[PDB]
């Protein structure tokens, strides 16, 4: 069909203008919700590892989805392997506090520690991107910060995720005509 | 007694993507309002039937331009979400986080050439098989959308997918030499007095279009 | 709702599993999608 | 366009914000961005004490760039917004330390229907800076297109967004108007020389609380 | 059979603020009644919001006294709970446990100067993003209230919540400079012959004052 | 009550897992804090 | 408290045939439909009655071939499913796979010579415990049919299931030297200018046919 | 169904534990057993 380009009214042809027929769709794995429900490993901190999602890669499915998105909420869970008993302290608190085991503690128990976390930031939801130095997000962006004597591997879970005003979303530029890969296939 | 049990082998360890919940450690926390806040998106595919985003051609612009010769072929790329004119749209974007899809994908065409520039244009959908038609009269015998220039700046076709397969991959392999899922083919039936004007070309989901099976590809 | 597959119900409340939402006093996206024009703009032969 | 010889038919639209009003005869309609009303506008964070002050929300000017024929795909312009206001709307962000307002925005693009060319113009929250290959995607963003053989007037609608329900406009800006080439401006022997391109913005809803002292 | 269970990796340490409750080992005690003893309190604010404690000023007194100057200001502090001002308050001393909060937090003024000692009174909330007035003319602008004495000696005004998220924090960061909420100004419009006479300040609780997310920080 | 969130009833008998409190023949605070003055002494202008 | 439970010693290891299900890790995936599909089997032993296969005789051919001689005997067998002449049925090797069977086996017999050749057949059970007969008189006296030759060129007979046993092995032991399920005897009782033509013979399973008790035993 | 034997429902929902099927717009070998001829062809006699 034709229509006025110029407004930003979607327009959606089917292949019925040519004698085809629509099919039936199941979308989902494209749910915001469920795509963003799945633990990505961050490299961590030695002890202090404060519990930022913008830490979370760029490239991985979880860093280029949540970058996709302008501001966000979600609850978290955390999965941390780690020596000594792990201390976790809430948005807004003193970074002495992680040496308090008063704060939410987990004692060592072999081969990780997986813990369900609240949202705990002042604002009604955070940004991947804040216009105020025109890199840097504001200080209370963030989830609470843990410590262990030594934190070896750190991997966030985003739970109840919500998205809104979506952002670029990037696939690799290629140099050829199309992006070739060697995909999994029965051997020889 | 108390209640016997067998711990199990092979069931417990951690798993990324596991259906199950943490135990919780610090609660009765209130969070503050946010309900109706604008732009919300629940379905990664709402955002890309209703946004379309713009093509790649050959010198990095999001158009093709009115050709004099007595070639006729505006542009024609591989059907594949993997192709480098489809490299900066979100579909492809989006598509490189699963290994499979399904449906409609729709070509928008903007023409932007004065009031004086007039032109008529041919989309046309090859199947994999034979080799892509090089002119309007061989691929006249494909599906194709012939349209011309006038008050209504924009044209949108629906590419169909066909497929001997219910799912095509989203990636592309090493292996495969010619695309399997053929190809699309822009051509300028004529013009007049339209030498140097853009036609622009975007792309959007279509109603059926779905992708399953997500995976993390990407080394960087 | 998310990926989450347990049939039984979680043995800790809602109000510790995780935080709970407020109100004061909308999914614009999927609006916008079904607003789509998919009809033909002018008349039509055959 | 859907209307009907020259710029014309249901393409006639007039706005009026306050005591001002803009009249196009090339309107190719109204993009409302992500909703079309604003959420709550008296939360917790002001206690009761915002208010609405009608007077400053009236269309404001400013000139934005010359499109000229050298411009190739991807030149930008990015207005911040607030920017600088010397009216009413100005003169609240020196008397209250929170505010909150939406945008209704036009921008124009005038030369004649023997250009050629294409400009996409956009409201995008939160940005600073954008990459080469991200400008593939600025229609994800509230927007509408400038195409001479069409129209000479974009016209966008948005709400307030932010992490917080009124901002400190001192620190943060939450939206920037860009305008971007998509495809070249053409002459041809009878198009205009260059085009001028103009933004004629108002203030919407505008609440502010939390009064400052004087200076004296 | 039996029934089998996957013990799960990640679950089971012992966690200090875990919401389950541990296995007895010692049952059937009755403890001596304890019903109806006197000065129960189940809520802290409860005794935040009813029992107002002193401020501090220069020199380590609850009080600030008239001065026979040109410059009318008695006390200009951080509307903050880490303020030095508040720190012998109760109000300061629950709030280092706790890393947020939001809501009203009243002052109380009262005059202690003999029957023939006047004096007429501003206190004025200046908000951040600009420094606070220095003069009564300047502080006018701001939300403020005057009052003067006579046969009631006490005076209450509510410092209000203003801030652009919805909660703010309890601590002060040691990269913050200027107060990130604001100043509290008292000014003395006036006064008749009282001079060297003390006016009392006491902080308690606002009605929606709240604190959320317990917080163990000290070292000592 | 108090910090506790298990939804399943728990396995051992109250008697066991508390002491039991016994009564002989009160939120002071709170009504403290209740009864507050939150109006105006005097007369009200505009 | 928390619920206490005794973990079991002896319970919970891996067993390759266990009867309970792995926990899940990869949600929500729609197949592509194949509901009607052509071909589908649900039981092995519906494949075993309808599809009869056939037997191998001596040379490597599906055949016994009509005899001139005052030998009468075309083929004895052991009436075993580990029997050479039973070896290239589909039968056995479903058999190979079971240690126990029950029930009848049905055994066809088709003619192929011209419309000019006629001949008798005969075919008998010889049960164990006695050495098989050598002539169609001495194997009368057993449970046998009789048939010639005409329009209809194929005769089918049940070979039944006798034993002390309610089930026999499938498979023969090396210490078994005679068959402990007899044998399978087919006779020439004569025939008329037949010389050299091929008696075709297959094999199926019968209506009470049964294979019990799953076994893997081969090496390759 | 097939080889499984536990008499208590499955703790995950059957959208995790197993890929589901869906349908468009049926035992062949069944069927065909099943039509087998089992009398005699001719008469009989005694």
């Amino acid at each position: 069909t034709t229509s006025a380009g110029e407004s930003a009214d979607p327009v959606t042809t089917t292949v019925e203008n040519y004698g085809g027929e629509t099919q039936i769709q199941r979308r989902q794995h494209t749910d915001v919700s469920f795509i963003m429900d799945r633990f990505v490993k961050v490299t961590p901190q030695n002890q202090i590892n404060i519990l930022d999602l913008m830490q979370v890669p760029s490239h991985t499915l979880v860093g280029a989805l949540l970058r996709a998105s302008t501001y966000y909420f979600s609850d978290l869970e955390i999965a941390v392997k780690h020596e000594g008993d792990l201390t976790w302290v809430p948005n807004g608190a003193p970074e002495k506090a992680l040496d308090n085991t008063t704060n939410p503690t987990a004692y060592h128990k072999a081969p990780l520690t997986r813990l369900a976390l609240p949202y705990t930031a002042p604002h009604r939801v955070l940004a991947t991107v804040y216009n105020g130095e025109c890199r840097t997000l504001p200080t209370s962006f963030n989830y609470g910060a843990i410590k262990a004597t030594r934190v070896t591997e750190l991997l966030y879970r985003m739970k109840r995720a919500e998205t809104y005003c979506p952002r670029p979303l990037l696939a690799i530029h290629p140099t050829e005509a199309r992006h070739k890969q060697k995909i999994v296939a029965p051997v020889k | 007694g108390i209640f016997p049990v067998a711990c199990s082998d092979g069931y417990g360890g951690l798993v990324t993507t596991d259906p199950k919940t943490a135990d919780p450690v610090y609660g009765k926390v209130f969070n503050p309002p946010r309900n109706q806040l604008p732009g919300r998106f629940t379905n990664l595919l709402d955002v890309a039937e209703a946004c379309p985003t713009f093509l790649r051609f050959e010198g990095g612009v999001p158009y093709v331009t009115t050709k004099t010769d007595s070639d006729r072929v505006l542009a024609q790329f591989d059907m594949s979400l993997a192709a480098k004119h489809m490299s900066n749209t979100f579909l492809a974007g989006l598509a490189q986080y699963y290994t499979q899809y399904s449906g409609t994908i729709n070509l928008h065409f903007m023409f932007t050439g004065p009031t004086d520039a007039k032109a008529r244009y041919m989309v046309a959908y090859a199947p994999p098989g034979m080799e892509p038609p090089k002119t309007p009269e061989a691929a006249a015998h494909c599906i194709h959308a012939e349209w011309d220039t006038g008050l209504n700046s924009k044209f949108t076709f629906s590419i169909p997918y066909l497929s001997a397969a219910d799912y095509t991959y989203t990636a592309s392999d090493v292996a495969e030499t010619t695309n399997v899922q053929g190809w699309v083919c822009l051509f300028q039936i004529t013009h007049g007095k339209a030498d140097g004007d853009a036609l622009v070309v975007l792309a959007s989901a279509g109603k059926d279009f779905e992708l399953r099976l997500p995976v993390d590809a990407r080394a960087e | 709702s998310g990926n989450t597959g347990s049939i039984i119900n979680n043995y800790y409340m809602q109000q510790y599993q995780n935080s709970m939402d407020t109100q004061l006093g909308n999914d614009w996206f999927s609006k916008l999608a079904s607003s789509a024009f998919s009809g033909l703009f002018g008349a039509l032969l055959a | 366009d859907k209307k009907t010889t020259t710029l014309l038919e249901d393409r006639i639209l007039t706005t009026r914000n306050g005591h001002t009003t803009s009249t196009t005869q090339s309107s190719v309609g109204v993009t409302y961005g992500y909703a079309t009303a604003e959420d709550f506008v008296s939360g917790p964070n002001t206690s009761g004490l915002e208010t609405r002050v009608v007077q400053a929300e009236r269309f404001f000017k400013t000139h934005l760039f010359d499109w000229v024929t050298s411009d190739s795909f991807g030149r930008c312009h990015l207005l911040e917004l607030p920017t600088d206001h010397k009216g009413v709307y100005g003169s609240l962000t020196d008397s209250y330390a929170y505010m909150r307002n939406g945008w209704d925005v036009e921008v124009t693009a005038v030369g004649n229907q023997f250009n050629g060319g294409c400009l996409l113009v956009a409201m995008v929250p939160e940005l600073c800076s954008i990459q080469k290959r991200e400008l593939y995607q600025l229609t994800l963003f509230p927007h509408q297109f400038i195409n001479p053989r069409t129209n000479m007037t974009a016209h966008i609608t948005v709400p307030f967004v932010g992490v917080n329900r009124y901002d400190q406009y001192k620190v943060h800006k939450p939206w920037t108007l860009v305008v971007m080439v998509v495809a070249p401006l053409t002459v041809n022997t009878e198009g205009a020389p260059q085009i001028k391109v103009y933004a004629n913005i108002a203030p919407t809803n505008v609440h502010v609380a939390g009064e400052f002292p004087s200076k004296e």
